[PDB]
């Protein structure tokens, strides 16, 4: 279906404040965010990007915590302010 | 009736959707708050090879050619060649289209809302003018009744007959009993010193009547310009004149705003102006004569004090030839010298000092 | 008890599932608006034209405004329509292109616009089974007939209106004859519908003046170019009139108008079947009787039959009955029509 992707390095800086915003606190877990981009042209173009509260356990892996509510709020003001890019999908810190 | 259980969540989501239509159908106020200028619309189909082929051709007042699909909200009368549209400070976009006018000199032709005489001011013309109070009363409000029945009203009626006999006041007397907006226009009008004014002039005629509300457009004098040449000038206005029946021939969607015309003589008879839609009713409007003449001035001179010993017989023998118009500036004329006569009561020698004096 | 509960409990399923038709339509249009609002986000676009190329990727444009600029080429878009003599449009940013402008005129969109629907019309004309005379006998319908087909398909719109040879200036409307004519010649599919001819038909018995010599001379045109050293195998002229006694004796050649088609209403069954399309939508009383209409009936007009039948209509509406009997259509039609003979000089 999709041949190439294209992702801009807004989002990667976006992971830079991912490591930036942390705290301190010593958890550096996989943080994810909710990658955005233009689905309807045969390439995929990341422009711009958001990140949403994610916490799993430490034992369990099973356990993951992701929002609706936060998902449809920032991306209803994220449409109105820009119409032009809509949700995609997501990404990853972690290396495995 | 478990299986229609599940359309309570529907109807949730479809009020969530009323719900939450508020803000972006809220933004349309804040949006599309004030076209700041105007900027004339050419329409133009473009192809793009959904990927669907969709323009048009702006152009600024300031004389500036842009770019710019067709776009805006659901459009019925839009998409065509017109003006006072609306856009927004830089990004051109079409918001809201209404149509307008310019050149005054031809909207402001006779704009009056409603006249003050009315049907019964005649007398002893029922019998002719009963069949036009029915063709303005009936379809106006029987409209339903047309669908049963399957009638379209025509919408050329010839009010034709010799000169002064009242054929614009009466016409107006029944535009009162219409209640729709009355628009006069002159048959020299369309005689202009610039090229193509007539047709500017036409189609203003139905760009009002076609875009305005019900009302009505009388016209007259229309044998002063409904001449048959065989360069010449009737021939221009057989441009213009053609072109108006062109407009009442090749247009089944005429079924609006009837065209009510009149003309002071039937020498020069157009042989096109026969059809459903052109002037097909011809009622023919003889002078009246010294019995009809008595009925149309004694309705118009029941405000006056007259003198209760009129027997109508000297006014009758001296009314010969007349017609109503006349009889008018004689009641008028005695409305003039009845005030410096001293009595304040009409006497019987102004009727015939009238009729000597003017004529 | 239980056999009761079954149908109830369809009418409460059935007065539940009959409230989703009120909202599920206009809903779409409600989602149609936001798709309008998403759809209004491309602007800033201007035009521009292409004089001369240099590069094959990056030419000169010329604005309307005036000042001209120079331009890329768009990775969508390929070399097809980047040929220069093409108008194409530019973006205030970038300068990029994203489409093209074809080229159009006035009269053009006019002459490519006006388009009359309606497929039964060419089945409505009645009982009716390189030039085509439409005369006028007293019967009329010949525009609801070319109307009719012009409806139908037509390939076209090329109508001809009888003013548009008017020439106010001097009289050089060859270039109109040549230009239209060469339109017709240059397009291979083309209708020409000429009515009311009577007016452009002068017999030029006497001397006739300035004004009549130039129409008499586009009348040379159409001479040279039928007769002359032009044939018309492929195209087609109708040539409507009104009054055929003053027809162009010289034009009544039958190398042109080949068949005549007098537009009356002669067979019983003609004025039978335009009195029952006609009679359509009319509602009236059980008792029907057509054949006293269609007989008293003799050499009429059939638009002016149907103002009378619609006559009659309102002259059964002046009693503000619902229901019409025939007898308001005898008598009515009988005493209009005589009226229409009495106006028929």
């Amino acid at each position: 279906a999709v041949q190439k992707v294209v992702v801009h390095p807004l989002v990667l800086l976006s992971v830079v404040d991912h490591f930036n915003r942390i705290g301190k606190v010593g958890n550096q877990k996989r943080v994810v965010g909710v990658l955005l981009g233009s689905w309807q042209k045969k390439v995929l173009d990341v422009s711009n990007s958001f990140a949403v509260p994610f916490d799993e356990d430490d034992k369990d892996d099973s356990v993951w915590f992701l929002d609706h509510d936060y998902l449809e709020n920032m991306y209803g003001m994220f449409k109105k302010v820009n119409a032009r890019e809509r949700i995609v999908g997501w990404y990853h810190t972690g290396p495995k | 009736k478990i299986m229609k259980s599940e359309v309570l969540r529907v109807t949730h989501e479809l009020q969530a959707m009323k719900d939450k239509i508020k803000e972006n159908s809220e933004k349309i106020k804040v949006n599309k708050t004030l076209p700041y200028l105007v900027s004339n619309v050419i329409e133009l189909l473009d192809v793009d090879p959904q990927r669907k082929g969709k323009c048009a051709v702006i152009k600024t007042s300031t004389r500036q050619t842009y770019f710019l699909p067709v776009i805006g909200l659901v459009d019925a009368e839009k998409l065509k060649p017109g003006d006072l549209v609306g856009v927004n400070k830089d990004s051109y976009l079409i918001l809201e289209t209404l149509p307008t006018e310019y050149d005054s000199r031809v909207k402001a032709m006779e704009v009056d809302e409603r006249p003050t005489e009315q049907y019964s001011d005649i007398g002893g013309l029922d019998k002719q003018i009963q069949e036009l109070v029915e063709a303005i009363v009936l379809p106006m409000n029987h409209k339903e009744k047309f669908e049963n029945l399957g009638i379209q009203p025509p919408k050329g009626v010839l009010m034709y007959g010799p000169p002064g006999t009242g054929k614009t006041l009466l016409a107006r007397a029944c535009a009162a009993q219409t209640k729709a907006t009355f628009l006069k226009l002159a048959g020299p009008q369309l005689v202009q010193m610039f090229i193509g004014d007539g047709a500017k002039l036409v189609r203003d005629a139905f760009a009002l009547a076609k875009e305005k509300a019900p009302s009505i457009i009388f016209i007259d004098e229309l044998d002063a310009i409904g001449t048959k040449r065989f360069k010449a000038g009737d021939r221009e206005v057989q441009r213009t004149m053609l072109e108006l029946l062109n407009q009442l021939d090749g247009f089944q969607p005429n079924t609006q705003v009837k065209v009510i015309a009149a003309t002071n003589r039937v020498d020069i008879l157009d042989p096109a102006l026969l059809r459903s839609g052109r002037l097909d009713r011809k009622i023919e409007f003889p002078m009246p004569n010294e019995e009809a003449r008595a009925r149309i001035m004694q309705i118009h001179s029941r405000k006056m004090n007259v003198s209760p010993d009129v027997n109508y017989e000297e006014l009758a023998r001296c009314t010969d030839d007349f017609n109503g118009a006349q009889c008018k500036a004689v009641c008028v004329e005695a409305g003039m010298i009845a005030l410096r006569r001293g009595a304040t009561e009409l006497t019987h020698e102004d009727y015939m000092e009238g009729i000597l004096e003017v004529q | 008890d239980y056999r009761k509960k079954l149908l109830e409990h369809k009418e409460i399923d059935g007065r539940l599932k009959e409230l989703r038709e009120q909202l599920k339509e206009l809903t779409k249009q409600y989602e149609k608006s936001e798709n309008d609002l998403k759809a209004l986000q491309s602007v800033g676009q201007i035009v521009g034209e292409v004089l001369k190329q240099l590069t094959e990727e990056k030419f000169i444009v010329k604005a309307t405004n005036g000042p001209r600029y120079v331009v890329g080429c768009r990775r969508q878009l390929d070399k097809s329509k980047l040929k220069p003599g093409t108008r194409v449009a530019l973006d205030m940013t970038t300068l990029t292109i994203m489409r093209y402008l074809p080229r159009e005129v006035d009269p053009l969109v006019y002459n490519m616009s006006h388009e009359d629907p309606g497929n039964v019309s060419y089945s409505e004309i009645g009982g009716l089974s390189k030039g085509c005379l439409l005369y006028g006998p007293p019967g009329t319908g010949k525009t609801l007939l070319a109307r009719a087909v012009a409806s139908q398909l037509d390939c076209n719109f090329l109508k001809v209106v009888s003013s548009s040879i008017v020439d106010k200036y001097i009289g050089e409307s060859a270039r109109l004859i040549r230009e239209m004519f060469n339109y017709a010649r240059d397009h291979q599919p083309c209708i020409i519908f000429m009515d009311e001819i009577d007016a452009i038909g002068g017999r030029r018995f006497s001397e006739g003046t300035s004004a009549d010599r130039e129409i008499q001379r586009t009348l040379m045109e159409l001479l040279n170019q039928m007769d002359g050293f032009d044939t018309l195998h492929r195209v087609k002229m109708i040539m409507a009139t009104n009054r055929p006694d003053t027809l162009d004796p010289a034009l009544l050649r039958p190398g042109r108008l080949d068949r005549k088609i007098h537009i009356d209403l002669p067979n019983e069954q003609a004025r039978l079947d335009i009195l029952k399309i006609h009679a359509g939508p009319i509602t009236k009383h059980g008792e029907i009787d057509y054949e006293a209409i269609v007989k008293l009936s003799d050499g009429f007009n059939g638009a002016d039959l149907r103002n009378v039948c619609t006559e009659a209509g309102m002259f059964a509406i002046r009693a503000d009955h619902d229901f019409v009997v025939q007898e308001d259509f005898m008598k009515a039609v009988r005493k209009v029509a005589d009226s229409k003979k009495l106006e028929s000089k």
